[PDB]
């Protein structure tokens, strides 16, 4: 119960190319990869937040 | 060798009532098994479980109505079976050992697809130290009883006991007055004609330490059942139901009068007195004795038939709590202590798997 | 290419043998689901089998044995999903485990008898209730053991099952009568032992089978005759009620509506009762003789997390 | 003197420790005078109060000169315990928190600069109050809410501890109809604390008293819930007194009995008789020139009260805990498999 909702990092084992029913994995995640993908995702959120209001206030696709 | 004569001289000792009770027969069969394991030739441990199991089958078939000689062998078969698994998982490189004590006992048998590494002699020394700590457990069972049963009894309560012939209740009812100063009295019935040489000795030993005692006869226990607040049973063997097998007599009915007056029923019991069996047919686990000492007329030709009984069974419904040396337990929680000290395999302890 | 849902796989082989029962039929259908439909990914496999279990419960809800089978299948795929084979072998490892139930649970019923024959002793008049075929699997080996007994079979109103036993073990050659189901209290003073068979075991030890096993249980308690129940190990279910009333059939057990013209009036009360843990005293499974607190622990350990 | 139960020394009525041997925290003196004088508590309110005053007493360290923090704090905190021991005898939510706390003191290492001591005791005891109390109670709500149908009644007893939130959740957050009957007893009128809160939130509360216990059960009634103070090793419940009379009346009139408990509250000890291990509670409270004055100075009169007594496990249909439902005879399996190990 304490873990649900909270976010973390996860490597991907297998993927169906035509189905969204896809697996994840976080036992096989090294310690450095946690900080690397966390920095990449913070990078991602701070480049998404600068376009979210732009598209949804200029009202375009 | 000189071990095959010993196992049948112990068989012939346990046939003809030269050993009785539950303490002495357990110590003697444990001594016999240490004599056996000191002279065993197995060459593999799964041969050794068969060499210790056919002895147990012969000895249980010799005398089924004493259980202390039939569960010590199961317990040491369990503690020698346990270190197969511990050694085996660890040896394998791929998954090593889970080392988890409790497992679901249904499902793991429903998916089966099929250094100090071995050190072949170590099963001998671990069986000898299992013998030794079985001795060091059975010789001091009263300590947990005198620890936890004073938490379960109060002071100004008159007591009843239908098993005078138990050293557990005697040592506990002496040490309840010796160290603690809880004064009370103890009604005691005699199991005529068996405990009438023991219940008077029981009253003598309690009057030496002068705890207000009084002897009731068997027929006068229902009149005094309303006065008494508690009974206590020093049993002989107890099964996985909690339906115990007691000493000489009395307890199949006085415990029923306790249940009908909603009077609590205790049962002190050593841990060696357990049995992973079941009361399949209850009369087969009951030792009916001889008709000599209930009427000494010895009626020649008129010959009125008669029945004696030297074993009274109680069901688990009539009984309330179990005071053992590993804590207090419900009658509906006696199975799990058994499976904590026995396995699924040695309950049908017989080579001829039918 | 079958879809395994309702009758394109499941209800076909129920007509193959009228000896296989409902939950092991559910086990067979659920293992032959992923025995073929295994699309090389651990994600949609479990989605497929969970969807299949929920639509199979959606097919027939009032046959709670189906829920027991469809949920111990989830316990099977969970523990076989455990041991962590990285799914590389488990696509083959799980399916080669696979049919170990239809090689195991099919031959469980004589394993019941091999440990339950030593209950019915010499000259025991026996009361059974309902067509519980594990009880007859015990009684068949009991009569093949050449042991002397007598049997009394109750009615099973309205579910008709009591008429089957008298046309089952009579031709085996056992002296048997067919009592009516209301006459238990006038005969259970004489009946030595009483057997029933469950269609489910709750989290404390309960009998969720038929109309009136609570009535024969409370008659067994106030006659102080031992109340045993023969079952087997695919009958554990999570459903733990608290009253004597389970999930409903379609409405409450106490209807008070109006019959329109001539509709049926017998099945208007309940049809599946519940028995508390006090009235049963020993149950028989593949796991040996089993006191009800032991079946409570056994169903308390494999269902927590 | 016929049963001599009034001279049971499991509580000691001595007061006013004036000794300045230790630095007794003034907040813990407020907590002891808040417990023993006017009882505002159940069991887990005592647990949360004790836990969040030990929070403050570890936040105010004041370590001595030559003694390491790993070598003083258990004796200091045990002398903090001793004042509560004088105030009111301890629950199992007292004991299974303080022995866990001492075990977590024990695994600290002598390298803390008394700055990360906050970060591994304050945050960890907050994780304790989160995990073993609050989200465990959230699991109690989410597990017991599926076992109540709409348009039914509930008979609680005393002050609940966890299931006040259960009644509020099933009243308002799930909007299904429910008619709570709260019944309590002389002298700690703590069912009124539930009645004020539940009716202030707007649910059909109907208060009663335990003397009139017959006419509650002659209505349309089911689902007796019961707060627990502890659950013994056998299955015997242990809670505020007067619980067991409505327990045996509820089992007698064949309507179910539940106990909302959590795995912190199960106990290792064992008893079966009611007046064996118990608390005597201040017999001046059973008076309010009064009705009688002076049970003392009158020979042959006594006034007794009991806080704690045992329902036998034949009566409880279902103990519910955060792992799941269970029969009460099966509580040692969660004594052995889940308590402490989780």
């Amino acid at each position: 119960l304490i873990r649900v909702g909270k976010n973390d990092v996860a490597v991907v084992l297998r993927v169906d190319k035509e189905k969204g029913y896809i697996d994840l994995s976080k036992r096989r995640v090294s310690s450095e990869d946690i900080i690397k993908c966390e920095e990449k995702y913070q990078k991602s959120k701070t480049v998404h937040s600068i376009l979210r209001y732009c598209a949804e206030k200029f009202q375009i696709p | 060798s000189d071990v095959n004569v010993t196992i049948d001289t112990f068989v012939a000792k346990l046939k003809r009532r030269q050993v009785q009770g539950s303490y002495a027969i357990a110590l003697e069969t444990l001594q016999l098994l240490m004599r056996f394991i000191s002279a065993a030739r197995w060459n593999h441990v799964n041969d050794l479980i068969e060499q210790i199991r056919d002895l147990g089958n012969s000895l249980e078939k010799a005398h089924p109505t004493a259980f202390s000689c039939g569960n010590v062998i199961r317990r040491i078969l369990a503690v020698l079976r346990d270190e197969v698994e511990e050694d085996t998982m660890s040896t394998t490189v791929t998954s090593t050992s889970v080392a988890e004590p409790l497992i679901s006992s249904m499902f793991n048998l429903l998916q089966k697809p099929e250094s100090s590494m071995k050190t072949k002699t170590d099963y001998r020394q671990v069986a000898i130290q299992g013998i030794k700590d079985l001795i060091d457990e059975i010789k001091n069972i009263d300590e947990g009883i005198q620890q936890i049963a004073i938490d379960l009894i109060h002071d100004h309560e008159i007591l009843l006991t239908p098993t005078p012939d138990s050293k557990t209740v005697l040592k506990f009812l002496i040490t309840a007055r010796e160290r603690s100063n809880r004064t009370f009295t103890v009604l005691v019935t005699e199991g005529f004609p068996n405990n009438t040489k023991n219940a008077h000795e029981f009253a003598k030993k309690l009057a030496q330490h002068n705890i207000e005692t009084l002897v009731v006869p068997d027929s006068a226990v229902f009149a005094l059942m309303s006065r008494v607040g508690k009974v206590i049973i020093g049993t002989k063997a107890v099964f996985v139901n909690g339906g115990t097998i007691s000493s000489n007599s009395g307890v199949s009915s006085v415990c029923e009068c306790a249940r009908e007056f909603r009077t609590p029923v205790f049962a002190v019991a050593g841990l060696y007195k357990l049995s992973p069996l079941y009361p399949f047919d209850v009369e087969k686990f009951v030792e009916f004795g001889g008709s000599q000492r209930i009427l000494p007329r010895m009626d020649p030709r008129k010959r009125l038939d008669t029945v004696n009984q030297i074993t009274d069974y109680v069901p688990p419904e009539n009984i309330d709590i179990y005071i053992t040396n590993v804590g207090g337990f419900n009658p509906s929680f006696i199975y799990r202590i058994a499976w904590d000290n026995y396995k699924q395999i040695d309950v049908h302890l017989d080579k001829n798997k039918a | 290419m079958s879809e395994f849902n309702i009758t394109e796989t499941y209800l076909r082989f129920l007509e193959e043998d009228t000896e296989m029962t409902m939950p092991i039929a559910a086990i067979e259908a659920l293992v032959t689901l992923l025995r073929i439909k295994t699309p090389e990914t651990a994600a949609e496999m479990i989605n497929t089998i969970k969807s299949s279990t929920e639509e199979l419960i959606k097919s027939i809800p009032n046959s709670v044995s189906l829920r027991a089978g469809c949920d111990i299948f989830m316990r099977f795929v969970l523990r076989n999903l455990h041991l962590y084979g990285d799914w590389e072998n488990c696509k083959q490892h799980l399916i080669e485990n696979g049919q170990l139930f239809v090689s195991r649970a099919k031959k469980s019923r004589n394993k019941i008898a091999e440990i339950g024959v030593d209950f019915i002793a010499d000259d025991d008049i026996i009361l059974v209730h309902g067509y519980s075929r594990a009880v007859f699997s015990l009684l068949n080996h009991a009569a093949n053991k050449f042991i002397r007994f007598r049997c009394v079979v109750t009615e099973s109103r309205p579910s008709k099952q009591g008429n089957q036993l008298y046309t089952l073990l009579e031709q085996k050659g056992i002296p048997v009568t067919l009592i009516v189901d209301s006459a238990v209290g006038a005969v259970i003073d004489k009946v030595d032992k009483v057997f029933v068979g469950a269609e489910g075991v709750a989290e404390s030890g309960g009998i969720i089978n038929l109309v009136g096993t609570y009535s024969v249980g409370v008659l067994a308690h106030n006659a102080r005759k031992p109340f045993y129940v023969v079952t087997e190990s695919h009958k554990f279910v999570r459903m733990f009620p608290l009253s004597s009333d389970d999930l409903p059939m379609a409405g409450p057990p106490l209807d008070f509506t109006r019959r329109t013209d001539d509709l049926e009036d017998a099945l208007r009360g309940p049809t599946i009762d519940y028995t508390a843990q006090e009235y049963i005293t020993a149950l028989i499974t593949d796991l040996g003789v089993l006191t009800p607190s032991a079946v409570s622990e056994e169903l308390i350990k494999m269902w927590y997390d | 003197l016929e049963q001599s139960f009034d001279n049971s020394s499991l509580i000691s009525s001595v007061k006013e420790l004036l000794l300045n041997k230790d630095l007794i925290h003034p907040s813990i003196l407020l907590l002891t005078s808040h417990l023993a004088h006017y009882k505002i508590v159940g069991s887990i309110p005592r647990c949360i109060a004790m836990l969040e005053v030990f929070q403050i007493v570890i936040k105010d360290y004041q370590t001595p000169k030559g003694t390491t923090l790993s070598r003083n704090l258990t004796s200091y905190l045990s002398h903090q315990i001793d004042l509560l021991k004088k105030a009111r005898p301890l629950s199992v939510t007292m004991g299974n928190a303080i022995r866990w706390l001492k075990q977590e003191i024990s695994l600290i290492d002598p390298s803390t600069p008394d700055k990360a001591a906050k970060k591994d005791l304050c945050e960890k005891i907050g994780q304790f109050a989160k995990e073993k109390i609050e989200l465990a109670d959230q699991l109690i709500i989410d597990n017991a809410s599926t076992q109540i149908e709409e348009s039914t009644t509930i008979v609680t007893y005393g002050s609940s501890k966890v299931l006040t939130e259960l009644l509020l959740h099933n009243a308002i957050s799930l909007k299904k109809n429910i008619k709570v009957i709260v019944v309590d007893s002389r002298p700690l009128f703590e069912g009124r604390k539930m009645a004020e809160t539940l009716r202030n939130a707007g649910v059909n509360v109907m208060y009663a008293l335990i003397t009139s216990l017959d006419t509650i059960f002659n209505m349309d009634v089911d689902y007796v819930f019961l707060g627990a103070h502890s659950i013994l090793s056998n299955g015997f419940l242990y809670s505020r007194a007067g619980t067991a009379m409505l327990a045996m009346s509820a089992k007698r009139r064949n309507i179910p009995v539940l106990v909302c408990c959590e795995s912190l509250k199960f106990s290792q000890r064992v008893q079966l008789d009611s007046v064996t291990f118990n608390e005597l509670a201040d017999p001046n409270d059973l008076v309010n020139k009064n009705i009688l004055d002076g049970w003392q100075e009158l020979p042959s009169l006594n006034i007794v009260n009991i806080l704690y007594d045992l329902t036998p496990p034949e009566y409880i249909k279902k103990v519910i805990t955060e792992f799941g439902a269970l029969p009460p005879s099966s509580v040692p399996v969660i004594l052995r498999e889940y308590k402490g190990s989780a």
